[PDB]
């Protein structure tokens, strides 16, 4: 009647509001919407500390390259957020805390391009480690890249080098970098960015653990994996690109335990 | 204290003024304090797989176009 | 109101159809899958279905103990050089596989064990000396409590550590233990680790294992044969079978695909191939 | 904790043997393969030696095998170190490391990440007089 | 006491039983659950949700991103098959390891109705049809569009609407179906040919792929608990 | 290497049941079975054995079947298994009607593959009246015992 | 008899058993209970009663009354902490020998909020500012006021009212702590500074001592009773 | 002469028609004339810790001074 | 009335304050 | 846009309040008010800069 | 299926001994009899040799007794085809056979009829060069 339409949406946290022509919709995780911690379930006793709008609001990413030959893209939540404005502040100095994040991964191309990709949300996205010597070995360093994230590779490559290990993650693509088909990747909530009909993904996901409340610091709740499941090929070019873009808000962010600031070796 | 349920019987005795028929239960007695003590009742429910099959955010309609 | 029992739905006449209702066209990239059924597509019959989804419930699925671990101990001669032998184990469910990957199918679960124990014994040097039955104490030692250092210390006169007392011969031994983490479910998966390497601290201070964790931490299960030093040696093992019972579980995740190797995620060179050989146009 | 405490300062030649031991008397979830640390104030910390709490896994650091060899007594409960045909380059401050549930020293082997309770550290010279 | 007499069974442990047994922690402060989305009630529901199908399965494809992908192209019409798949969906390879499959791994009779969806994934420009077809099993394996024609199957346009669900619908002898290979318990073929061809213009890949997945239906069902054979520990 | 036997259930081993079952060409039943174990030492020595426990796994067609008697599957994390300790009531357990079809057959006209004209006589080929409707899977069983001096 | 069965666990004894038995003495007539003053519910009521705390545990103080002394100067302002304390009552040394600690030796896992209370025992004359800081775990340990300042924190003035409470919250990821020192489980930090510094009059002792008390709250639980490690016998 | 109690339910089974929901009883039979052979009902209760905590002649407020 | 297994109070909600009910303070020379 | 429809992109206007560091990089503009604009057939994109200000009335 | 894999293809002279190998790594209702097929271009396919998963029930194709023989390893899970003094007129396309439920080489004995999953092929020639 009005001629509203599921492609075209319009997404709004804050002082930040994204805008889409080309969409497939949207999911909630697990159908889900993200919510504050109830009396019922609460642990902590301090009164917490909900910012609100400071932190909520859509937060973008570094930009990504999307050629023929990449193997994919991950990162994790909060993690990838760490240097976020007043959330990442807001999480180095309080304890513990609770959010939910609305996940939008952007990427047009033209009615002239082709390509599927997979946008995965795991929760407890553990990756594999390098190591053929040691298992759980991945330093905190590798494990947590941050906003730039990380890739998958096609091939393992165990890191030889006993002296003085890598100490990273060698997530193959194909086990999803975690020893499991590909395939059944879609039991997690996804969309897929298949260019002909759509431009962008958007997830909404809840906060998710085995407790109420946890240290983000320490722990990551979501991951972000985005792989394509078909390649990307433009007319009949050698080597095509294209961008990919990730804005990410926190939703219903909580946080107790405040105290001094937490500096942590990233490098 | 006993906890009498029913048996969804399968198979079937030539029999209904004893078995098969008439609806044939079984009895249960608890006989520890602690629930952990208890045998599993299998008297489980079910529920509609759309939180994992149509986590979408607006109403999918099989019928009609799922792009529109 | 659905029960795990009760019977799924029948299918319904159907028949020709030519509109502008589209069952077969949807799009999988909003990530829905289509919910149809084989009238949406084919005209088919009446028909009162039977069938339920009783074995298939979560319960149901794991309503089996299964070996995790297999302890051994032993009862020497009093002239031995070698100390005689008592076990201790870490209780886990990731020293088998079988057992774990069910348990992987899923991010989280809540579950009360049972545990039951099953002994064997053998004698182990051709001689023709003999053996009296023996008895074996199974003490649960939680974490933080004293594990013993010697088949004959203090620690085995358990005065709070659950112990259990299994004569050979008998019905094998059998616990409930309810639903003990420290968290509100038990995690499979930890995306994480303990420790937070901080700036102004030595990176050897700040590491830990990643995906390590205590809310797998439940100590160990110490195991000896009561019976004092014999003539002649006596072999035997304790195989542990858990089986959860009371079972609940979240987020369910792709099964293991690749033949574990460690506690965690990882994998080696050389098992990353599960699928074999398999030409697209043939059947 | 469990109780950690080291002596053994002796500084010896080069080619010499020398005893380092740790107290472990408490039996908290008892040090696995236990753990050797030594810090060259020229390069920083690392890890050496280590057996098993009770299993025979001793790991032994690629500059150290065959010369410097762990074991313990499972009773008397203090570990021992024999470091013999001392280099002049194992001059540094050596350190005893709890590795709590075996586990840890037995998912990673070695040390290092699975580690609480750190010793007091003991100096030890391999020198030319 | 009470005269009691010992019945066959006794002392025995079968791992399958369900009885109570004396606590080992009593009076333990059990910590109580919080509401954590996800939950599931049985097996079945992770099955009735769409996974991808690793088809092509050659030497250098399997065990790859690339499994995933049958490659299509604007090559003239042709009535050979693009994809031929039998209908044993917990032994044959290809349908053995999508989560459906793994599944039906854990159990030993399988019953129901299965849903083949297909996407395109080529650009917008990209034009054609396409018969994707089921045949119940006796009678040749199709090879040609002309034969399985004939049987079940849906004719599916490209366009707008990215996807296409083709629904095997449950047509056996036996109540339930084996996990196994077997002749008996035989359930057909699945295959993929081109209606028309695919047709693009200039300045357009000429080759593209095609994603697969499969389903259970909401009437799907399994039984007999079984050990699967796609994990085992090696000594 | 240590013996381990592996047995495929049917009825049709022995005469005696199978002829009264044969008195019909369909049946439905609850089958309970039992299990009486017998040992004895076979050297003619004078060492001594412990009291053995057996494990009787049901491994259904598709389960792994043991190659060893100390391999993985003998862990049976859904395989029904029996853990009898000697000297004690024999072993009994109960299985409902566990048939492909709406009744056990005892009688099959027929065969499992249809010979196709263009098709390999070998590859056409099955054995006349067998099918599924009588694969039940294998008992499986071995002494839990670890070797022993005197077999 | 009555046809019966025997089930796992048949013969067993587990030390946690709880199940009726045959008397030795019938009809023993057992002497009446008189009201003794002083009866005990439950462990964590004596846990809720305030124990004092051997601080400093150094080589020449430790297992002597001097370790339950905390010494204070009229020196000049400085940020520099008092004492330093790990949120670990059922693990860390100081902590571990308090009644608290002790019963939390007797378990497994540990919940709830704690309280420290300080003692100024000090001369009248003597006046003086405080600050005493709990700041929960994940950052660096607090080693200055300034950081310290930032956490949960009681600023107490030395008066007529010759005591002090501060409260530390029940703040944790899990629903349980660990009696264990745990890095997963970890507590936090209990932190003591000068806020103004003591100040005493001519003819006044300079320095002075303070005691500190710890106890649970009324929400305060434990579970998983195990054997403690602070009690042993030697063959 | 059967004594039924309850079960403070901690895990549940995703059961409401047999465990899980509807009070779970157990029961409990004594079999002995001597309450020495009786087992442990652990059905106790608690009290105020006053007696340790407060054993003061005079009312303690805790918002007022201790000492006044 | 109080069992053993029954649960303890609940924590409730309490904001800013600035008056003369000192909670704070106290004396453990009373034995309290 | 005034480009073809064959044209695609995705564009971020930023409305920054001032006192800090003149945005010049995607990143620090994205930390203020924006609306990230899909080109599409809805030909324009409004970004509303709202009243944020010290002042009753500025200059 | 059971992952049938067989190779093997050295034409060696008539009287010269060879190795066929079919892998059943895989434990389905495992191959009982297995099953040995040769394929004459001049003639057809047929069976040859076969020997019960468990039991010792290996039949032989009347052609190739006592020269040909079969057996496997119970673990390393690979099916052995010893053929020794080789005529030519073996000289065809042999193929391994997985009979599953054991009773399919136990009814019939031999193969053939009780064979679901279908090998390879490798080529033999036997000549006089
Ligand atoms: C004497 C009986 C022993 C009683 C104590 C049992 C200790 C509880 C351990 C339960 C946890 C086992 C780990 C598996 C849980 C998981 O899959 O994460
Ligand atoms: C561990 C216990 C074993 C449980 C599984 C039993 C397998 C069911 C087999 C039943 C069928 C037996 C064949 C006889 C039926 C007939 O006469 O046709």
């Amino acid at each position: 009647a009005c001629g509203y339409s599921d492609r075209v949406l319009q997404l709004t946290l804050g002082n930040s509001t994204i805008t889409t022509q080309e969409a497939a919709n949207s999911v909630v995780a697990y159908g889900r919407w993200p919510e504050y911690l109830r009396d019922s379930e609460a642990n902590p006793v301090d009164q917490p500390t909900e910012p609100d709008v400071a932190a909520c609001r859509f937060y973008t990413l570094d930009t990504v390259s999307w050629t023929k030959e990449s193997r994919g893209w991950w990162w994790k939540l909060p993690d990838a957020l760490r240097d976020m404005g007043l959330f990442g502040q807001n999480m180095y100095y309080h304890y513990l805390g609770r959010s939910g994040y609305t996940v939008h991964v952007q990427c047009n191309a033209s009615k002239f391009h082709q390509g599927a990709l997979g946008v995965f949300a795991v929760p407890e996205m553990c990756l594999a480690g390098d190591s053929n010597t040691t298992t759980m070995h991945t330093s905190y360093q590798n494990a947590n890249p941050g906003e730039k994230g990380g890739t998958f590779t096609g091939t393992f490559t165990p890191d030889n080098n006993q002296t003085s290990p890598a100490r990273r993650f060698c997530p193959v693509d194909y086990l999803l970098g975690n020893g499991t088909l590909l395939g059944n990747a879609f039991v997690f909530p996804h969309q897929i960015i298949n260019l002909r009909t759509n431009n962008c993904a958007t997830l909404v996901l809840p906060y998710v653990n085995s407790l109420s409340i946890d240290s983000m610091v320490k722990h990551n709740n979501w991951g972000i994996a985005i792989l394509p499941l078909a390649p990307l090929n433009f007319a009949s070019e050698s080597s095509p690109e294209i961008p990919i873009t990730l804005t990410i808000a926190p939703m219903c962010c909580e946080f107790n335990g405040l105290r001094n600031i937490t500096l942590p070796r990233l490098q | 204290g006993a906890q009498v349920s029913s048996q969804k019987v399968g198979a079937h005795e030539n029999s209904n003024r004893a078995y098969g028929g008439s609806t044939i239960n079984y009895t249960t007695i608890n006989y520890y304090r602690d629930s952990a003590s208890n045998a599993a009742s299998k008297q489980d429910f079910s529920q509609d797989p759309s939180k994992f099959t149509e986590p979408i955010k607006d109403v999918l309609i099989k019928t009609a176009p799922m792009l529109n | 109101a659905a029960t795990s029992r009760d019977a799924l739905p029948n299918t319904e006449a159907s028949g020709p159809t030519h509109s502008k209702e589209i069952p077969a066209l949807t799009a999988v990239e909003t990530g829905a899958t289509n919910p149809l059924v084989p009238s949406d597509t084919v005209q088919t019959r009446h028909v009162v279905q039977h069938r339920s989804r009783s074995e298939s419930s979560i319960e149901s699925f794991f309503a089996r103990g299964a070996c995790v671990t297999i302890m051994t101990v032993d009862n020497p001669a009093s002239t031995t050089n070698k100390d005689k032998l008592f076990a201790v184990w870490k209780i886990t469910y990731k020293d088998t596989v079988q057992l774990r990957r069910k348990l992987e199918f899923f991010t989280y679960s809540r579950f009360d064990m049972e545990l039951t124990f099953v002994v064997t014994a053998n004698f182990t040097e051709t001689n023709n000396g003999h053996a009296l039955n023996q008895v074996y104490q199974i003490m649960y030692v939680p974490p933080g409590a004293p594990v013993p250092e010697k088949w004959d210390d203090y620690t085995w006169q358990t005065s709070s550590n659950p112990s259990i007392f299994y004569t050979y011969g008998t019905a094998p031994a059998r616990i409930s233990v309810p639903y003990v983490g420290i968290s509100n479910a038990y995690s499979h998966f930890y995306d994480g680790f303990s420790k937070v390497p901080l700036k102004d601290q030595s990176a050897a201070l700040g590491d830990s294992l990643y995906g390590a964790a205590s809310l797998n931490d439940f100590g160990i299960l110490a195991v000896r044969v009561v019976n004092d030093h014999n003539p002649t040696k006596v072999t035997s093992k304790i195989r542990v079978y858990l089986k959860p019972k009371h079972i609940r579980v979240w987020c369910p995740r792709p099964p293991r695909a690749v033949a574990y190797y460690g506690p965690g995620v990882d994998y080696k060179d050389g098992t990353l191939t599960p699928l074999s050989t398999k030409d697209l146009t043939t059947y | 904790q469990v109780q950690l405490q080291e002596s053994g300062g002796g500084s010896v030649q080069t080619g010499g043997s020398l005893r380092l031991s740790c107290a472990a008397s408490e039996y908290t979830q008892s040090s696995a393969c236990m753990g050797w640390f030594r810090q060259a104030p020229g390069k920083e910390r690392e890890g050496v030696a280590g057996i098993s709490r009770f299993f025979g896994t001793a790991y032994y650091a690629d500059s150290v095998k065959g010369r410097f060899t762990i074991s313990q007594d499972k009773a008397k409960n203090t570990v021992y170190l024999q470091m013999n045909s001392l280099k002049p380059e194992d001059t540094a401050i050596y350190y005893c490391a709890a590795g709590q549930g075996c586990l840890t020293t037995i998912q990673a082997l070695g040390g290092a990440y699975g580690y609480n309770a750190w010793g007091q550290g003991t100096q030890v010279t391999v020198s030319s007089h | 006491g009470l005269p009691v007499m010992n019945t066959p069974g006794s002392n025995q442990y079968l791992t399958a039983d369900n009885f109570q047994s004396p606590c080992a922690l009593p009076e333990f402060d059990v910590t109580p659950p919080i509401d954590i989305p996800g939950e599931v009630k049985n097996m079945m529901e992770l099955a009735e949700i769409d996974t991808m199908i690793p088809f092509d399965l050659s030497a250098t494809k399997k065990n790859t991103m690339e499994m995933y992908r049958v490659r299509l192209s604007d090559k003239p019409h042709t009535d050979d098959p693009i994809l031929c798949l039998s209908l044993s969906p917990a032994s044959d390879p290809r349908l053995s390891h999508t989560m459906l499959g793994e599944i039906l791994n854990y159990y030993t009779h399988w019953a129901g109705s299965l849903k083949f969806t297909f996407l395109f994934c080529g650009s917008m420009m990209a034009t054609g049809k396409l018969l994707v077809s089921y045949a119940p099993p006796g009678a040749d394996p199709p090879k040609k569009r002309k034969e399985a024609m004939l049987g079940t199957h849906v004719i599916w346009d490209i366009g707008l609407q990215s996807s296409c669900t083709m629904v095997v619908p449950w047509i056996s002898n036996t109540t339930y179906r084996q996990t196994i290979d077997d002749s008996f318990t035989e359930g057909g073929y699945i295959s993929v040919f081109y209606q028309t061809r695919i047709v693009v213009p200039l300045s357009t890949p000429r080759e593209m792929d095609i994603l697969g997945f499969v389903s259970a239906c909401n009437d799907f069902s399994v039984r007999l608990l079984r050990d699967t054979t796609h994990i085992e520990q090696k000594a």
